[PDB]
RNA sequence: GGGAUUUUAAUAGCUGGCUAUUAAAAUCCCA
């Protein structure tokens, strides 16, 4: 009504506006040509066609609520359920200069996977006739801070071919993780206006050649696609927004992001830049707070995943519980008092920092109870402490192995996602400093009912033999020992461990 | 630096329309869900005297008709993307595009939804007789 | 070069106050 907007603003040279037959809305017509009660007169002055004037492109809103069309700028907690869908994104822009002034165009856009493309200076002309998407004068940025994008105006690429190069890259990056493409920004107004470049909306739509959710539009085919039948496509379609600035941080993005982590230092870069913005989300979201009600589904083998760290979990602790003669456990992280094994009977307390039930302490490890703890194992099963005590048995996850369960996260930890999404510390050598890792092994003791195997612990092997059953369990147990390896989990035991005592019974 | 251009209430179906794959589709969604319609078109004083065709080089709008600048009653010139036409060129920049009087609420949905006549020029079910 | 908040100057409008546009000053974010 009365509000003017620097969106759609002329940015050209000329000092006049222009005729209404060519003026876009009332604002735009040169004075000359109003009158008093809001109308315009056509004089007989001629126009000055043809002209050129750049559009700038700075000022969008995507607010608008439509039915059936989706919401794409979502909140918090929309955003923690689609964290595996989250792509850091920066934009760094030039100038537009010469001909225009008053309107940026992007020059390098940086992802989260540590890609950069850059491009050729392209913006919006309006002439007499219409309107073009074509390349425009620009310059770097004055100043110090931006004499690294100086070489970069010599470099860029056709919008054509890198609106194909991003949607080939975000197919190879959530392929395997997500429908959806949630881009994390840190300022998102001049991200927007660049990702009005190479992304689509529009109402939901299926795949052309299956049941997903399609994620990217072919123009020259005008069909939509997944991220598995997305080769050729050129556009982005229903991308979600996240912008972190608005999530109540004060200041720039480098110290937010450095007050928290110190693994992500590096030249100034827009990949950089992205990485910083989605590891500050991370943080914000899995670090200062704790949702634990908001469950994900499963994606390849979570089930048999648990059920292997489960069987795992239940040998490992009934050896350990039978060699070295210790009568006492204490399991630290136990959410609900649960007792993995009891056919060796031993002594049994529990701790944890948030309880789901009273008859489990309140409790955060310090090493400080390790006189406290001293009469009996420690058990330490996926639970984050930075120096382990002397006598236990640790499970911990090895965060420098990435797959589609477990995500890059803040200084240098990991989110693992399974049901629930845990972030969990960088994984260390020197926390197992009073620790050594554990062999593979494997302890029967059920009666019987061709392998050869130099570790398996069991009467068959006493005896020089094996048998049928205790062959299939073994081999069994391999299955599941070495999904829970691979699956990046690493076992660590006191230090005078020996599986020559389990030859005792 | 610059000329401001549009109002901030017209920002939210522009960008809209900046990105959606159908903009006709979008604006008219938008609009007939209960949105409001587009803002800040040239409106011209005419005599009301025209002979009443749909797109003309002047404004030639007879006394239920009311003539509007076309650059400004076309969805793409508003939102500043590429037209549908062939060879890009659009048919309303330049000229002057006459509206009925009962459908000055939404001069860009009318023009997105109706096309004028090829043998008489004017406004089909709006002025045209061809039967 | 783009924008947000506060203040000021000019212009216009409304009923001593206010609103909008343009410009200027400060702080912050973005390039
Ligand atoms: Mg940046
Ligand atoms: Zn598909
Ligand atoms: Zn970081
Ligand atoms: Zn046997
Ligand atoms: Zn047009
Ligand atoms: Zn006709």
């Amino acid at each position: 009504s009365q509000i003017v907007t620097g969106l759609f603003k002329d940015c050209s040279r000329e000092t006049s506006g222009l005729s209404p037959a060519y003026a876009p809305t009332y604002v735009s017509v040169d004075d000359k040509y109003k009158t008093s009660d809001e109308l315009c007169v056509n004089l007989n002055l001629p126009a000055n066609v043809p002209y050129s004037r750049v559009i700038s492109r700075m000022g969008f809103k995507l607010d608008a609520t439509v039915p059936g069309y989706p919401k794409l700028f979502i909140t918090r907690e929309e955003a923690v359920r689609q964290v595996r869908s989250w792509i850091g994104f920066d934009v760094e822009g030039a100038h537009a200069s010469r001909n225009a002034c008053g309107t940026n165009v992007p020059l390098q856009l940086g992802f989260s996977t540590g890609v950069n493309f850059v491009v050729q200076p392209v913006g919006v002309v309006d002439t007499e006739w219409g309107n073009m998407l074509t390349g425009i004068a620009a310059r770097p940025p004055p100043g110090e801070q931006f004499k690294h994008l100086v070489p970069l105006m010599h470099k860029g690429a056709a919008w054509p071919i890198v609106r194909r190069r991003i949607v080939q890259m975000l197919s190879d990056t959530l392929d395997k993780l997500s429908d959806y493409c949630t881009f994390v920004c840190w300022a998102h107004g001049f991200a927007l206006t660049s990702a009005s470049y190479f992304c689509k909306i529009g109402k939901e739509q299926k795949c052309c050649m299956c049941n997903r959710r399609a994620a990217a539009y072919s123009s020259p085919l005008q069909s939509y696609a997944c991220w598995t039948h997305s080769c050729g496509y050129d556009y982005v379609y229903n991308p979600f927004f996240v912008d972190v600035q608005q999530w109540g941080y004060v200041g720039n993005l480098a110290t937010n992001h450095d007050r928290y982590c110190s693994v992500h230092q590096g030249a100034h870069v827009a990949s950089n830049d992205a990485i910083m913005t989605r590891c500050l989300a991370i943080h914000s979201c899995f670090i200062e707070r704790v949702d634990w009600d908001i469950e994900y589904p499963y994606i390849s083998h979570e089930k048999k995943l648990n059920s292997c760290c489960r069987i795992v979990e239940r040998n490992v602790v009934r050896a350990a519980l039978l060699a070295g003669s210790f009568d006492k456990v204490y399991d630290i992280g136990n959410p609900k008092g649960i007792p993995i094994v009891d056919d060796p009977v031993v002594d049994w307390h529990y701790f944890d920092a948030q309880p789901l039930t009273r008859k489990v302490q309140q409790l955060f490890y310090t090493e400080d109870m390790a006189s406290r703890f001293a009469d009996g194992l420690c058990l330490f099963w996926n639970c984050n402490v930075p120096k382990y005590p002397n006598n236990a048995i640790v499970c911990r996850f090895d965060t420098r192995v990435h797959s589609e369960f477990n995500l890059p996260g803040c200084d240098g930890g990991s989110l693992y996602v399974n049901k629930h999404a845990f972030h969990t510390p960088a994984y260390d050598v020197s926390a197992f400093r009073d620790l050594k890792p554990l062999p593979f092994f494997y302890y029967s003791t059920t009666p019987c009912e061709p392998l050869k195997s130099a570790v398996c612990i069991t009467a068959c092997n006493l005896g020089g033999a094996v048998c049928r059953k205790h062959a299939t369990e073994y081999r069994e147990y391999m299955e599941a020992y070495n999904l829970v390896s691979a699956s990046g989990f690493r076992l660590w035991c006191y230090k005078t461990f020996d599986i020559y005592n389990l030859w005792s019974t | 630096a610059g000329s401001n251009t549009e109002f901030a209430s017209n920002s939210s179906v522009l960008s809209l329309v900046n990105f959606t794959v159908d903009p006709q589709k979008a604006y008219l969604d938008f609009v007939n869900a209960g949105g409001a319609p587009l803002t800040n078109c040239v409106k011209m004083l005419t005599p009301k005297t025209g002979t009443g065709i749909a797109i003309s080089v002047k404004p030639e709008s007879t006394a239920d008709q009311e003539t509007y600048g076309g650059a400004s009653v076309c969805l793409y010139c508003r939102a500043h993307i590429e037209h549908p036409d062939v060879s890009g060129v659009c048919k309303y920049k330049g000229k002057f595009v006459q509206i009925p009087a009962q459908c000055v609420r939404d001069p860009v949905g009318f023009c997105l939804s109706n096309t004028p006549c090829n043998v008489c020029q004017y406004w089909i079910g709006y002025g045209c007789n061809c039967d």
